[PDB]
RNA sequence: UAUAUAAUAGAAUAAGAUAAG
RNA sequence: UUUUUUUUUUUUUUUU
């Protein structure tokens, strides 16, 4: 091939001038066919980069700059499409700043600064917009993450007076954009759902999906809307694709619907065609069915089945959910639990602070994890990470190893410091502390100490079981402090005043201290 | 003998002071022509012509610096007014970016010589911080040199009056809209000097005494070693003109020094002017706002607290009986005023409050009708407030028009 | 390791956590460095949580400015300020405290302005972290400073905060240099209300930093010297020698806690180090204390361990030996060879301080003083008109009239002559300086010393 | 050229709407012009918006079917959305969609579905269309009709999406449509198992 | 030592050279002292160089990402908008007035920038340069870039490395020229004589002169007015050769080699570095620093100390 | 009878001495 | 343990 070979000895030694159209046009035939060694030799793809940096991007639309971004970057080459800037004074039109956030939007490189100054340029020439235009930069706005919220809420008014020139995709992207919105008033969403209801039967699958997300976003202060669109689809239910069934199970589970008539019929439609769920879909799916009590002796075989499929690969952020599905359910569940517990295994590298206490916690008072592998790696990784864990997600990590039996008091000593850093607000919170402790049952003296001077003003909130525990707990680290003692048998008089022996006889000794 | 190489900053006379002095007379007839036109069209032919020939002088300035090494053999107070010229016709737009550029590197450049020579006394070094942070003209080794050696508290001890006087005006007049980066470093150099002008402190006029106070209050900076240029204006109060006393308020509020003594004196002070404005019936409310929030009700006179909110009161409605004569630019004006004078009881006349509420509802027939264009909803439900507690009888047409705004949703909320 | 964005910046932070706090572990440093150098952002999208912990990790591990990291993670700062919270703004802050570029300053100034609007909504751990970070940025936002401390009194009346954050806002505030005695107070007064919960390790930091800020009032360290007191059986050496710089810089005549401290110093002779020695000498020196003792003992333990001996060590323990008068022979001699190997360390006054000791005791090592001299002419530009003195009168000491050398801190003495030729002492080692180097070597500085002025 | 001066297309506008000779000017030839002023990506959108409002429905009631197809591929590519010009685009289609080429009919298609078209009738009988003729749509005509942003809306009814589906399982060979197809067909309102059938066939 | 605040423990100092060796960055680390072997230069490339006066290595001594990375610290170093840290740390640098021109050029980079730090301790590289030198001890000297504007960059006239190098004793140096870029007789690549180095008995040309405000031409054919007769003799056979190099190409230069550096007139800019290491036994001639602001020798003191890093050290 | 389309999101988490005015 | 906070401040007279 010495033509070819020629041409590309020239587009290497960057004397070719290309044109932003011609790069598109040699990056798609790249990536298509690929016949010729295009993507895999490398000299020719720098080449062809260093062309496309100091090209012209303007004569090529958001998909096409995006398309060869995504096209160097599979060989290796850091690219990264050009910022476009406002438009001057006479380019200044409602077709041009809706370019720009769209060119925002796609690229994935948003300014504020940029987003300010498009949303200023907007509100003088917003007499001249489109109905679809509205409905356009509506979506691109909500999407942008933008915290104005009176700009939306002066479009979401103006998309209602253009009511009859919209169709029903666009009202209900409206409307789940307007939900995502953070700042907006509550009138304009009252309106804008009267408007889908009373443009909801001509809803296809897309529209059922982004209402029931709106509806979900907003919360259980827009019920009459939920109940209307689940009294209309019950005619569907059947015949229906499984997300959005998903998302009505989601859409139940918060708003607590107490008309448990209708959801028994959502529920098996949704168990029917469980199969056809992704990772996201039937986690979410498990969620719901649980806070709704909804899971019974079968369809949590069912479901459980479809999780094994997945459980092998799961990522690190679904293991928890369906730990705790499990552990809450008193249902047969220990194929399962046992290819999780060999997922966390596997993951236990990657796991972050509050995922890595989640899963120790669920796991706490779990029988077969006793003598699972996973304790010494799950205790070594937390010895690690003890750094980065917060208030709480040490405190889960603490209760999950102290209930496993795990036996390190350099470990427990290190958490004893770590806490003692951070401060205790709850009983909730120092107690696992304690019991790892008294696991080994050692500790300096000043640890003693400070864990006295920490509990001495919580003994005022506690319960006489509390109180009992706390004192098996100081008992076995060796406390001899006075006052701690004091505030207890304080404590403890309220609930029973009478010294008889009636009481056990830690509860003498403690009043007798 | 040694090669020393040092010249004072303010003998040696190279072309450049010849280069500086023709634009020194063209500059000051160009202003001239300023103040003569207090023929438009006429004077912009002569400003045109004295704008062609300061440009070619720069130009013919920039060209022998840059083919003969000028700068090296120049003395130390031509550079600093080149810089000076240099940095002031850009602000007048009497240069482009590329000569204006290509002088500013050549000076930066030449300055970072000396520099690292060290003949840069404590007084170039905040001359050329003031003139080239003011200027906003970036070069990292220089302002990074320049914020390390205007930590050196031990050279800036001996400056001048001027001296002092021309960096805090520099600083100040061009505080409005200056870059962020640039605040860091102005706070620098202020506080550099803080010591000398705390030692300056019985030197001052008191034009000056209050244009160093606010350049500091504006800069968020109220160091230890200018209180006592503070506390002699508190003591030297009577010699103000009305207007200055409402800033001096203000100031002395903002420096932990507004006591009920020099509270009453400023009030009394206040109430001389021919006709009240917005600022100083403002400034007065917050001060006896200030004032009455500082009495203790178990304290050491806490018998005695009782007659101080009392006579706070009365100076209260010095100021309520004249709040006709202002006109109010802003909504939170009237707000804070009104709120003050309702949260320590002060009484106002009708008439006052009738003339109030007309101004807040001219104001508030702008955003809802115009529509085109910043009063946010809870700023018109306090107003509302306000009206209802006053009585709907005083604005019956503001009471509607609030109601029918807040039906309709044209006040923005305070997230947004 | 193939990971993603977030997932490396989650081990990198671990990484600079155990490189940080666990001991400085050189091969954590050098994979966490390897591993960032690959790093990129162009394309994946991240929370601001994410980008935040990448650049702190960044500029922690030696990553300057120049980087394409800390150049994506500044312009992602610059570009979405409004995804800064209050609770990923310490990082950012601290991150783009060793940055010294424009995008830095910018960010650190929006921070400030954003952390002094929202002052009044924070908690324990975020205005303790807002406040560390912006101590390390050596920012000058006095009103922000205010606010901070005025929330810090009112969350501190009902009791909120601990030892670490009573430790960490007592440094972070005396950093600052912010003598508010109110807050100081506050503070004191949260540390006395936790009683027994303040161990030495909590103790020992909270008296160097009230020692720091240097509070007029003199019955808080009374508390201190006797807490401290109560407390020395359990400290190691790093901690007496900081005392005894903490009680240097009180600048209080105290004897029971001097007597028990020095018998712990001397008790821990073996575990001394040349920074512990360094500490102590200045510190005696600050206080006046005369202990020959202890200044023995000191002496020959610096003797034992001279490869430590830093250029800022060297210097402290030779002004001290100096100024005490007590002093050795092979220890000065070890001393300033050593310090002929570093003398391309020295700063712009540690140099001057080390020259001068030297030459005040009358001890002149032609090596030493030839690499001092040499050294100094990087220096004499941040040198204020005393420190020149100082360095003038040790060169004119050792006998260099070399140009070269002489003629930068000429132009210092002639660019300072009001501060040089009015200093309250010193014109007798002016006096002797003019008699060495004669009329000739410099005319106007003779010119200006024959007027007084 | 690849040239790109929108001043000068800016003055040659304004000269052409200010001479009213957008009402005699031709089909193609308006078609032409627009296509051009759309390759460079014009920037200013409003002198374009007042040359194609400026001419008259007389034209929009006879126009060929390239040159109108040409005109609305040209409003799509340039992000103009007109209420009014649709309605006679809409008209005209229902007039002469039978002569549509099939790569005209996926240009017409994807073209009214990135400008948003409101209108369901002409889409669904346009989709129609291609389906009674999906035996002879080649591959890059699939590319434009299921490449469309709003696929999945007009796959309604298992009639007009199964030859199409079909046709599509056959031609095309590129991993990223098929994997596209496969998603849309996911979010569609088709019966399971004719999506289950075709996610079979296009994906493994 | 001294007490080193917390959030300051884990940044380099100032000065690059003070890292005793190389850093993790670009290749992983250092081998270890016996795994050195597999860096070794073919017998033929020795003799091909002591016959030329250069050679190039047979494979390129760096992969794709690495090129990369050390082009971004290239484009970063040239900055003007926003100086580069560290610019004080160089030797001397073409934006020293801050304008900067069609050519720039930096030297002492090493002390001033990652990677560039680490290329100096490239096994590659340095063990082909101690077989140069008779299988001796290798001591960086400085290490130059070069990049060129993007249709305007000049030609380097025709040069003699030791013409410059008059402070070192012995003729005991070695190049290494890494290609950043893909390069060409209209973009940059290397042009210099086959045989120049053994030319009147090691001795050195006078030094060219040459016009700067004129084409390439004169540039490049001053080489027949700066030589002799028989020189030209010579050269008549075998004319100057140029190299075309691509990314990560190393070429070894022998410092009496005249070499010349074609101009740019393609598209964008190019970017090329030179690394000047010496051998051991190398000697100083005159007292006084030989680079700025560097150590200062004695009359024939031995080359040394932490401005000359050893790299590589056999045995 | 024409050379070409491209958008789905999940994670709440605190280290600590600069030879000053 | 009881001291303090909430403005659109814009008026400094040099030849640098």
């Amino acid at each position: 091939p010495s033509a070819l070979h020629l041409i590309f000895e020239r587009c290497k030694l960057n004397l070719v001038e290309f044109t932003a159209q011609d790069v598109y046009q040699i990056c798609t035939t790249a990536y298509n066919m690929d016949t010729l060694g295009m993507l895999q030799d490398p000299d020719f793809m720098r080449g062809l980069h260093d062309a496309f940096r100091r090209s012209d991007q303007t004569v090529i639309s958001p998909f096409q700059a995006n398309l060869i971004a995504d096209t160097f970057r599979k060989v290796g080459i850091n690219s990264m499409p050009k910022e476009v800037s406002v438009p001057e004074e006479d380019a200044i039109s409602p077709e041009s700043l809706i370019l720009v956030l769209r060119n925002m939007n796609i690229t994935k490189q948003r300014d504020e600064r940029k987003i300010n100054e498009v949303l200023k340029l907007m509100f003088p020439i917003l007499d001249e917009f489109s109905p679809t235009q509205l409905s356009l930069t509506v979506t691109e706005l909500a999407r942008l993450k933008s915290t104005n919220a009176d700009f939306v809420g002066k479009l979401a008014k103006r998309i209602m007076e253009y009511n009859d020139d919209l169709s029903a995709l666009d009202i209900s992207s409206a409307a789940v954009s307007l939900a995502y919105c953070p700042g907006i008033s509550h009138n304009i969403l009252y309106r804008m759902m009267q408007i889908v209801e009373e443009r909801m039967g001509e809803f296809q699958p897309e529209d059922y999906i982004n209402v029931l997300h709106a509806l979900n976003t907003l919360g259980p202060k827009f019920v009459n809307t939920f109940r209307k669109i689940v009294e209309c689809g019950l005619q569907h239910v059947e015949n229906m694709d499984a997300v959005t069934l998903t998302n009505y199970m989601v859409c139940f589970s918060t708003m607590d619907y107490k008309q448990r008539e209708h959801i028994d019929i959502y529920a098996d439609a949704l168990v029917e065609v469980a199969t056809d769920l992704s990772e996201k879909d039937l986690v979410m799916a498990f969620i719901a069915l649980q806070r709704l009590r909804l899971l019974s002796d079968t369809m949590f075989g069912t479901m459980a089945s479809c999780v094994i499929r997945y459980a092998a690969k799961m990522d690190p952020r679904n293991i928890a959910p369906i730990m705790d599905i499990c552990s809450t359910v008193p249902h047969a569940s220990d194929h399962l639990m046992k290819v999780l517990m060999d997922r966390a295994v596997e993951c236990t590298r990657i796991l972050t602070a509050n995922q890595l206490g989640d899963i120790l916690d669920i796991l706490g008072l779990y029988p077969p994890a006793r003598e699972h592998p996973l304790v010494q790696l799950f205790g070594k990784q937390a010895r690690l990470r003890l750094d980065l864990m917060g208030p709480d997600a040490l405190a889960n990590a603490t209760r999950g190893l102290a209930n496993l039996g795990y036996a390190d008091p350099e470990y427990y000593a290190q958490a004893a410091e770590t806490g003692f850093r951070y401060g205790f607000k709850d009983w909730t919170l120092l107690e696992p502390m304690l019991m790892g402790l008294s696991i080994t049952g050692q500790c300096p003296p000043t640890m003693v100490r400070v864990l006295g001077s920490h509990i001495a003003p919580m003994a005022r909130s506690m319960s006489l079981m509390e109180i009992e525990r706390a004192n098996r707990y100081l008992r076995r680290l060796g406390c001899e402090d006075d006052f701690v003692y004091k505030a207890m048998a304080s404590r403890v008089l309220q609930f029973v005043k009478e010294v008889t022996p009636e009481m056990p006889e830690d509860l003498q000794v403690l009043l007798q201290r | 003998p040694l090669p020393v190489s040092y010249s004072p900053g303010s003998v040696t006379s190279t072309a450049i002071t010849a280069h500086c002095d023709v634009l020194s007379e063209c500059v000051a007839k160009a202003d001239e022509l300023a103040v003569q036109l207090k023929t438009q069209e006429g004077m912009e032919e002569f400003v045109e012509e004295l704008k062609t020939s300061a440009t070619n002088e720069m130009t013919a300035l920039v060209k022998q610096m840059q083919t003969t090494p000028l700068l090296q053999r120049a003395g130390m107070h031509e550079l600093r007014r080149t810089l000076y010229y240099t940095t002031s016709l850009k602000e007048r737009d009497w240069l482009e970016e590329k000569q204006y550029t290509a002088a500013m590197r050549m000076l930066t450049v030449e300055v970072l010589r000396r520099d690292g020579d060290g003949v840069l006394s404590a007084d170039d070094v905040l001359y050329v911080t003031t003139h080239v942070v003011t200027a906003n003209f970036y070069n990292r080794h220089l302002w990074n040199r320049m914020e390390k050696s205007l930590l050196k508290f031990s050279n800036y001890e001996n400056i001048d009056m001027s001296s002092v006087k021309a960096f805090s005006t520099r600083l100040f007049k061009t505080r409005r809209g200056c870059a962020k980066e640039t605040l860091d470093i102005r706070r620098k150099v202020l506080l550099a000097m803080s010591r000398r002008v705390g030692v300056l402190a019985n030197d001052f006029d008191l034009p000056s005494l209050l244009g160093v106070l606010q350049c500091y209050t504006v800069h968020d900076l109220t160091p230890f070693h200018l209180e006592p240029l503070a506390i002699r204006a508190t003591n030297h109060v009577g010699d103000f003109t009305p207007h200055e006393c409402a800033t001096l308020a203000h100031v002395l509020r903002k420096w932990r020094t507004m006591r009920l003594e020099v509270c009453e004196r400023l009030v009394e002070r206040i109430c001389t002017s021919d006709q009240l404005t917005h600022h100083m019936a403002n400034a007065a409310m917050i001060a006896i706002r200030t004032c009455f929030n500082q009495v203790s009700d178990g304290g050491r006179n806490a018998m005695n607290a009782e007659p101080t909110r009392q006579k706070l009161r009365a100076m209260g409605e010095q100021i309520g009986c004249r709040l006709d004569e202002v006109e109010y630019p802003a909504l939170p004006v009237i707000l804070s005023i009104l709120d003050v004078v309702v949260t320590l009881k002060i009484y106002v006349p009708k008439k006052c409050l009738q003339v109030i509420f007309s101004q807040a509802n001219d104001m508030v027939a702008i955003v809802m009708e115009q529509k085109d264009d910043p009063i946010t909803a809870e700023e018109g439900r306090q107003l509302q407030a306000l009206l209802s507690h006053y009585g709907n009888d005083l604005a019956p047409e503001l009471s509607q028009r609030m109601k029918e705004a807040f039906r309709e949703g044209v006040l923005p909320d305070e997230a947004s | 390791s193939h990971l993603s964005a977030r997932n490396i910046a989650t081990e990198a932070l671990q990484m600079k956590k155990l490189h940080q706090e666990r001991g400085g572990n050189p091969m954590l440093a050098q994979q966490a460095r390897r591993v960032l150098f690959a790093t990129s952002i162009a394309g994946q999208n991240l929370d601001a949580r994410s980008v935040a912990l990448l650049l702190n990790t960044a500029v922690y591990f030696g990553m300057e400015s120049d980087a394409k990291l800390v150049r994506e993670c500044i312009d992602y700062c610059l570009k979405n300020d409004k995804l800064i919270t209050v609770d990923v703004l310490p990082i950012v802050v601290t991150a783009c405290a060793t940055l010294k570029s424009r995008d830095a300053r910018e960010v650190i100034e929006m921070q400030a302005q954003k952390a002094a609007r929202n002052a009044k909504f924070l908690d324990a751990k975020d205005v303790t972290n807002i406040i560390s970070a912006f101590s390390k940025t050596g920012i000058n936002h006095e009103k922000l400073f205010a606010f901070l401390s005025r929330r810090v009194q009112t969350l501190a009346r009902v009791g909120e905060f601990e030892a670490a954050h009573l430790v960490i806002l007592a440094n972070a505030f005396s950093r600052l240099r912010y003598r508010d005695k109110f807050l100081f107070g506050a503070i004191a007064r949260r540390a006395m209300s936790l009683r027994e919960r303040v161990t030495v390790n909590e103790l020992v930091p909270l008296i160097v930093a009230f020692s720091k800020i240097g509070l007029k009032d003199p019955k808080l360290s009374k508390r201190f010297a006797t807490k401290a007191m109560e407390y020395v059986d359990q400290m190691n050496a790093e901690q007496v020698a900081s005392m005894f710089m903490a009680f240097a810089y009180f600048g209080i005549r105290y004897d029971q806690l001097f007597g028990v401290l020095t018998n712990r110093a001397v008790e821990l002779i073996d575990e001394f180090n040349a920074q512990y020695i360094s500490t102590t000498l200045n510190a005696f020196q600050r206080i006046g204390i005369n202990n020959p003792e202890l200044f023995d003992n000191l002496a020959e333990r610096a003797l034992a361990v001279v490869q430590d001996h830093d250029a800022r060590d060297i210097s402290k323990t030779v002004t001290a030996l100096a100024h005490f008068g007590l002093k050795d022979e092979e220890l000065f001699k070890r001393l300033a060879s050593h310090a002929a190997s570093i003398a391309d360390q020295f700063d712009a006054m540690g140099l001057v301080n080390t020259a001068h000791a030297f030459a005040r005791t009358n001890f002149l090592q032609q090596d030493m003083a030839v690499a001092l001299s040499e050294r100094s002419v990087y220096v004499c530009r941040l040198l204020d008109a005393g420190e020149t003195r100082r360095l003038l009168w040790a060169l004119a000491k050792f006998q260099v009239r070399d140009p070269k050398i002489l003629t930068p801190v000429f132009n210092r003495c002639l660019a300072l002559h009001y501060d040089f030729f009015a200093d309250p002492t010193g014109s007798e080692e002016i006096e002797e300086i003019f008699d060495f180097y004669g009329p000739n070597f410099c005319p106007p500085l003779y010119q200006l010393y024959i007027s007084r002025g | 050229k690849v040239f790109k001066q929108d001043r000068i297309l800016k003055q040659c506008l304004d000269y052409l709407v200010e001479s009213n000779a957008a009402v005699k000017l031709s089909a193609t030839s308006i078609g032409a012009m627009l296509n051009s002023l759309a390759a460079i990506r014009f920037t200013y959108h409003r002198s374009v918006k007042q040359f194609m409002i400026a001419i008259s429905t007389e034209q929009w009631s006879e126009m060929d079917a390239s040159p109108l197809v040409k005109i609305v591929s040209a409003m799509a590519k340039l992000s103009l959305r007109l209420p009014q010009v649709l309605v006679h685009v809409g008209d005209r289609l229902l007039d002469v969609y039978t002569f549509l080429s099939p790569l005209d009919t996926a240009l017409v298609i994807n073209s009214l579905q990135s400008i948003g078209y409101g209108n369901d009738e002409v889409l669904m009988m346009l989709m129609r269309h291609a389906a009674s003729s999906a035996r002879r749509w080649d591959e890059v005509s699939l590319t434009l009709l299921f490449g469309a942003s709003g696929v999945h809306r007009l796959l309604r009814n298992v009639e007009v999406a199964a030859p199409l589906l079909e046709q599509a399982a056959g031609k095309t060979s590129s991993p990223h449509l098929r994997q596209r197809i496969a998603a849309s067909l996911r979010r569609s309102a088709l019966p399971r198992a004719l999506v289950q059938s075709s996610t079979s066939l296009l994906t493994g | 030592k001294s007490y080193v605040l917390k959030f300051l423990r884990g940044q380099l100092p100032e000065d690059l050279k003070d890292v005793n060796g190389a850093l993790g960055c670009l290749y992983g680390t250092l081998p270890d002292v016996d795994e050195f072997g597999q860096f070794v230069i073919s017998p033929d490339v020795v003799n091909s160089f002591h016959q030329f006066g250069y050679v190039k290595m047979p494979i390129p001594v760096l992969d794709h990402q690495q090129i990369d990375k050390l082009a971004d610290e290239v484009n970063e170093l040239a900055n003007n908008v926003e100086h580069h840290p560290k610019t004080e740390r160089l030797y001397a640098t073409s934006l020293a007035d801050l304008t900067g021109g069609p050519l720039f050029f930096c030297q002492g980079q090493w002390r001033a920038a990652w990677g560039m730090h680490d290329l100096i301790y490239l096994p590659t590289i340095t063990v082909a340069a101690s077989q140069i030198l008779n299988n001796s001890l290798v001591r960086l000297w400085y290490d130059e870039v070069f990049m060129k504007a993007a249709r305007t960059g000049p030609c380097v006239p025709w040069q003699q490395n030791y013409a410059r190098w008059q402070h070192t004793k012995p003729v005991n140096h070695v190049t290494v020229m890494i290609a950043l870029d893909t390069m060409n007789k209209d973009r940059g690549a290397p042009c210099l004589v086959p045989g120049s180095h053994r030319w009147r008995e090691g001795g050195l040309l006078p030094p060219v002169s040459y016009d700067p405000t004129k084409d390439e031409a004169h540039q490049l054919n001053t080489i027949w007015e700066i030589i002799n007769e028989e020189e030209g003799e010579m050269l008549m056979d075998t004319p100057p050769v140029t190299v075309d190099l691509r990314r990560g190409e190393a070429l070894l230069i022998h410092p009496l080699t005249l070499f010349a550096t074609h101009g740019n007139r393609s598209l964008d800019a190019v970017r090329c570095c030179f690394i000047h290491y010496m051998g051991e036994k190398t000697y100083a001639v005159q007292n006084g620093p030989l680079l700025p602001h560097t150590t200062k020798f004695q009359a024939d003191a031995m080359i040394q100390g932490p401005f000359y890093p050893v790299v590589f050290d056999p045995a």
